RNA sequence: ACCUCGAUGUCGGCUCGUCGCAUCCUGGGGCUGGAGCAGGUCCCAAGGGUUGGGCUGUUCGCCCAUUAAAGCGGCACGCG
RNA sequence: GCCCCUAAGCGUGUGCUAAGUGGAAAAGGAUGUGCAGUCGCGAAGACAACCAGGAGGUUGGCUUAGAAGCAGCCACCCUU
């Protein structure tokens, strides 16, 4: 078992998930399209698959919900996060914004209500170097 | 086999045990096992 | 000292016999002996189990506590249930053999080798890779499994020689 | 060497007081 | 064990308490050490199972409006609470006992009523 | 290496060492210190080496103070001449210490690391010594 | 601020002597001479000596029973040993129940400052006044989100009621400076 | 410079050997960045062997053919 | 000095010595042993043994074809 952050909008990238699941028996080419046909309805927002391994070399991938440290980049603006925490910042995102992303992230974080889920969001922030406006 | 005067654990899972006559150190790594001497 | 300070529980089936310092069980597998140590009392409480004393508590007379402990509880085990060790092979063109008593190994070598079992001690073969020693005495089957599996030199890179049932042995890998 | 470290270690008994001619 | 464990138990039952929707207690003693897996090995993936001494549990229940089980603490306590629906363990628990007939009920806390082994029959069946 | 930058005699007798550390014995500066057990000349070369030792396995922080300095000279006769003439000139600089006395201290907050770091410069001097808190 | 009973019977021999005698039976002695009064020559056990320094020590106060005379006293000075760690001889001064003295006090940081900061302590005793068993037995200095540079003298330590500053109000106890870095250290 | 200048004849080569392994090989074993051959490192082991020539007195050293090897030292830098 | 040589005690009470240390020697290494002085925990069941767990944010950014927990620095966090 195993998750990556692989991008949306593109498919058959080799350096993340050449080996990574590869070698261990799945197939790509059925996999390649179920990932295309199910990421063509958002196509602007990146989607991590939560590789989980079966006895008989099947695959069903996990349509999990986004990740929260790249919805972060989203949020500010700028694809490449800080350097450093808490010493420099990138840009400001709105409360909003934040709940909007917690609400969409409801099914993968441990939070339960919208104050957690986004505080969450909020501490991976504050760890990246960014704060909440 | 390390044959030198002094001897300690590189390994993580090691004791030192006092031979016949001599001290050595036991880990799994064959290239940690060393002898006094 | 935390297990010679503990009792022997005897089976049913089982004649022990204290003479002084020395001991002898007698079971369904067969008779052994025994020679306890000097500073320590041997002793068949009234419940049958057998108990070893120790006068004072010096390094010497705490060592030997467990040591004679464990051997008489091996003892008393052996003729109740014997001990047998199984072993597999692995590498191709490798292949043992029962001939008679004693076994037949085919190890890649110019010529095949021969081990005889010795008094004791029987052997028992599954496949033509797989085979069983069984004894009553712990060290001779100890020793003899040691033997067969020495037999060969340790091959890590392909695993090709004799091992254990649950051997485990440490692996590398030839690039070329 | 070993001449003179026997020579310089026998002076070292106890019978002689810890003095002896010649180093 | 040690003081720090003692010390770090505590705390963990309150997080517990403070986590969780609800909480029922039982008694665990007479289980040996294969049971355990067909206890948590399943359960603490959606649930929670913990073990404690006395001691402990008296500390721990200070937090919270559960004062009036005080004189419900009698004999050791294992607890267990969901992380999700509390349905899906009440009737676990229920069943538990008939299926084991060694697990005894003693009752559990809602909306600061504590219920009796009756009381909490009313709901485990619904 | 640690140098005097003039020195009012050139050359000296071989300044005795013997009795015990009067002065520098507690540890001043700094929070865990080394103390020296046997009486015998150090280099400016040691000093050094322990230095290098201490900055290397103590990297990104922390501080060393070094209380002794290396001032008094030690001459190296010709390389094969005979016996007798002008007193050499001097050719290494070192320090009389005496038993007792603080040599090097640290300033490192983690106290298993200046340990560490204090054993490995210890390992470097030519005398046994120990480690002393404050 | 509670006195630490101890005995005391008064030596019957001094010199070097009687001092190796009694330190090889493990003993120490000291002196009483007080406030201009005839001094007195004591011995202490060693080890109820080193077991209430390392309990309250650093010039704890201490009462005597010297022959079921009891004496309140307060330590000035320990010089243990350069090499060895032993209380080798100690001295003593009646405290005149309740008289004001002066006497040097241990202090101690406790907290932490910014990540890229280290601090230095370089001053390790202070000058307290106060009566005898208001004496504090330590000093505790708080260091926390202070930049580089913030020196901490004396005079800004907070002291407890009836506790008084001798020393000047300008000595630089603690001092915190930026990380050194591998270069400011390799090049020392 | 402690016997030796009212004598202890100094370097190489020939004959002759004796002893240590800090072992060149033969023998065994451990680790290897040991797939195998062929290598690197360490431990034990002196029973045995350790070539013939050109240069230069030479010791030493270079080169030519090989050789499992063309080993290091003590014995008045062995042996008039 | 008192077992033989070698005249005198294989003398007595309490401890240590497993290495012939006695009857050569250093840095350093080291679950050898005896005593005393301290500290963590411990019938509220100490440590080993045994068994189940050992995630989400997240692959923390920086760095990198590349750090995902484990070549490298920074801080070293919230939920369950
Ligand atoms: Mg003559
Ligand atoms: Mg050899
Ligand atoms: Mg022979
Ligand atoms: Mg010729």
């Amino acid at each position: 078992l195993i998750k990556l952050q692989i991008q949306a909008g593109q498919a058959n990238p080799a350096p993340p998930v050449g080996p990574a699941l590869g070698q261990h028996g799945v197939n790509i080419m059925e996999f390649c399209k179920a990932y295309n046909a199910a990421t063509e309805s958002q196509r602007g927002n990146v989607i991590p698959v939560e590789i989980t391994v079966y006895e008989d070399r099947s695959f069903t991938f996990a349509l999990k919900t986004p990740p929260a440290a790249k919805l972060l980049l989203k949020a500010a603006g700028v694809q490449k996060g800080s350097g450093e925490p808490h010493k420099t910042k990138v840009a400001k995102v709105t409360w909003d914004q934040v709940r909007e992303i917690a609400e969409t992230k409801k099914a993968d974080l441990n939070a339960n209500d919208i104050d957690a889920a986004a505080k969450i969001i909020a501490g991976t922030a504050r760890s990246m170097g960014i704060t909440v406006e | 086999m390390k044959v030198n005067p002094s001897v300690k654990p590189i390994c993580d899972k090691c004791r030192v045990i006092r031979r016949h006559g001599r001290v050595m150190v036991i880990c799994s790594d064959p290239r940690h096992k060393q002898r006094q001497g | 000292s935390r297990i010679g300070k503990q009792p022997v529980p005897v089976p049913s089936g089982v004649d022990v016999t204290i003479n002084g310092q020395n001991l002898s069980v007698k079971g369904p597998k067969g008779t052994l002996t025994l020679d306890v140590a000097e500073p320590i009392s041997v002793s068949r409480a009234e419940d049958g189990a057998i108990v070893v004393t120790r006068p004072d508590d010096e390094r010497r007379s705490r060592s030997l506590h467990g040591l004679s402990r464990t051997l008489i509880a091996n003892l008393v085990t052996g003729v109740t249930e014997g001990y047998t060790q199984k072993m597999e092979i692995f590498g191709v063109g490798y292949r043992v053999q029962l001939k008679g008593q004693n076994l037949e190994f085919a190890l890649g070598y110019s010529h095949p080798v021969l081990i005889e079992a010795p008094e004791g001690i029987t052997f028992a073969v599954e496949s033509p890779t797989k085979f069983s020693v069984s004894g009553i005495d712990k060290q001779k089957v100890g020793q003899i499994s040691a033997v067969i599996r020495r037999l060969r030199r340790p091959d890590p890179y392909k695993g090709k020689g004799v091992r254990y049932e649950g051997e485990q042995i440490r692996r590398k890998v030839g690039k070329t | 060497a070993k001449r003179g470290r026997k020579k310089r270690d026998r002076k070292h008994s106890k019978a002689n007081h810890g003095k002896r001619p010649n180093a | 064990m040690a003081k720090a464990d003692k010390a770090t138990a505590v705390a963990d039952i309150a997080e517990q308490f403070k986590a969780s929707t609800a909480t029922v207690v039982t008694e665990y003693r007479g289980l040996t050490v294969a049971n355990l897996a067909e206890l948590r090995r399943a359960l603490g993936d959606s649930a929670t199972y913990t073990v404690a001494k006395n001691t402990l549990v008296k500390r721990a229940a200070s937090e919270a409006g559960i004062e009036g089980l005080d004189e419900l603490f009698a004999g050791p306590t294992a607890i267990a609470f969901v992380k999700g629906e509390a349905v899906d363990a009440a009737k676990a628990i229920k069943k538990f006992a008939k299926d084991n007939k060694a697990l005894v009920i003693k009752g559990g806390y809602m909306d600061g009523k504590a219920l009796s082994v009756a009381d909490v029959e009313k709901i485990a069946d619904l | 290496m640690l140098i005097p930058r003039k020195v009012k005699h050139r050359k000296q007798h071989h300044p005795e060492q013997r009795g015990i550390a009067s002065g520098g014995t507690s540890v001043s500066f700094g929070d865990y210190g080394i103390q020296a057990l046997e009486h015998a000349y150090i280099t400016n070369r040691q000093i050094e080496s322990a230095r290098i030792a201490i900055n290397r396995h103590i990297k990104r922080g922390g501080k060393v103070w070094i209380n002794i300095f290396p001032d008094r000279p030690l001459t190296k006769k010709p390389a094969e001449t005979r016996m007798g003439s002008g007193k050499g000139s001097p050719e290494w600089w070192v320090a009389n210490v005496k038993p007792g006395r603080v040599l090097f201290e640290l300033s490192y907050p983690d106290e298993k690391t200046a340990r560490d770091a204090l054993t490995r410069a210890i390992h470097k001097l030519p005398i046994k010594a120990r480690i002393v808190t404050r | 601020n509670i006195p630490n009973k101890l005995t005391a019977n008064v030596r019957t021999r001094t010199g070097k002597g009687a001092s190796r005698q009694a330190r090889r039976d493990g003993k120490v002695p000291a002196v009483l001479y007080g406030h201009g009064t005839d001094p007195q020559h004591l011995e202490l056990n060693a080890r109820d000596f080193a077991a209430v320094l390392r309990s309250h020590g650093t010039n704890a106060i201490l009462t005597l029973d010297i022959e079921g005379t009891e004496q309140l006293a307060l330590t000035k000075a320990l010089d243990v040993h350069p090499i060895r760690r032993n209380i080798q001889h100690a001295d003593l001064l009646v405290v005149q129940r309740g008289e004001k003295v002066t006497v040097e006090v241990t202090v101690l940081v406790e907290g932490d400052a910014t990540p890229g900061t280290l601090v230095t302590q370089d001053a390790n005793t202070i000058e307290i006044e106060a009566e005898a068993l208001s004496i504090p037995e330590q000093l505790t200095v708080s260091v926390e989100g202070v930049e580089a540079g913030t020196q901490i003298t004396a005079g800004q330590i907070s002291l407890p009621e009836g506790v008084n500053l001798i020393s000047d109000p300008e000595l630089l106890v603690v001092n915190v400076v930026e990380a050194p870095s591998a270069e400011a250290l390799e090049e020392e």
